[PDB]
């Protein structure tokens, strides 16, 4: 279902938001 | 929950 068609973005978001550099 | 998980960078940026 496209109900579960919007959750492909969930995986990347928090490690983009916190993970960066020094 | 996603918004709160975004919102940790100030406390998790102690580096």
């Amino acid at each position: 279902q496209k109900i579960g068609g919007i959750f492909i973005v969930l995986a990347a978001g928090l490690v983009l938001s916190v993970l960066v550099a020094v | 929950l996603a918004y709160l998980g975004v919102s940790v960078v100030l406390f998790v940026i102690a580096r």
